């Protein structure tokens, strides 16, 4: 359900997404260590509802977020 | 294609 | 260093991220993972083609227009 | 500007 992750030195938590859904997890990442799951839709980021937003807006929210990123998935 | 890395 | 043969998945991807000609990440449960592709190594050759010095977009074009089986040499 | 392959 809700997964808390920390950005690495490159500013990433460790997942790939498309069409609002997580499609891949990166080895040895915050997303891997914290159990972010593939093939789940992204519902909230840092308590903001992101269902329905376009991918570039989701990407913008992620990049503009601070170090701690919490994502709710379903 | 059109995937995003976060 | 070494030579790794991978197979594109059903989305057309072998399972790595790169930037500045260097592999930075491997994707879980991917052909790159299964075949032992290593991070923090520069890409030298893809399907027999020298990619040392090419721009990332040129590398990405080579990878995207490659066929299913992709063999990369790294250092 | 990373790329996924």
């Amino acid at each position: 359900r809700t997964i808390t992750m920390h950005k690495d030195s490159t500013g990433h938590v460790g997942f790939i997404f498309k069409n609002g859904k997580i499609t891949s997890i990166v080895k040895d990442s915050s997303a891997a260590r914290n159990g972010l799951l593939t093939e789940h839709n992204i519902c909230e980021i840092n308590g903001q509802n992101v269902i329905g937003l376009k991918d570039s807006q989701i990407a913008d929210i992620l990049s503009t977020s601070g170090t701690v990123v919490t994502i709710t998935i379903m | 294609t059109n995937e995003f890395y976060a």
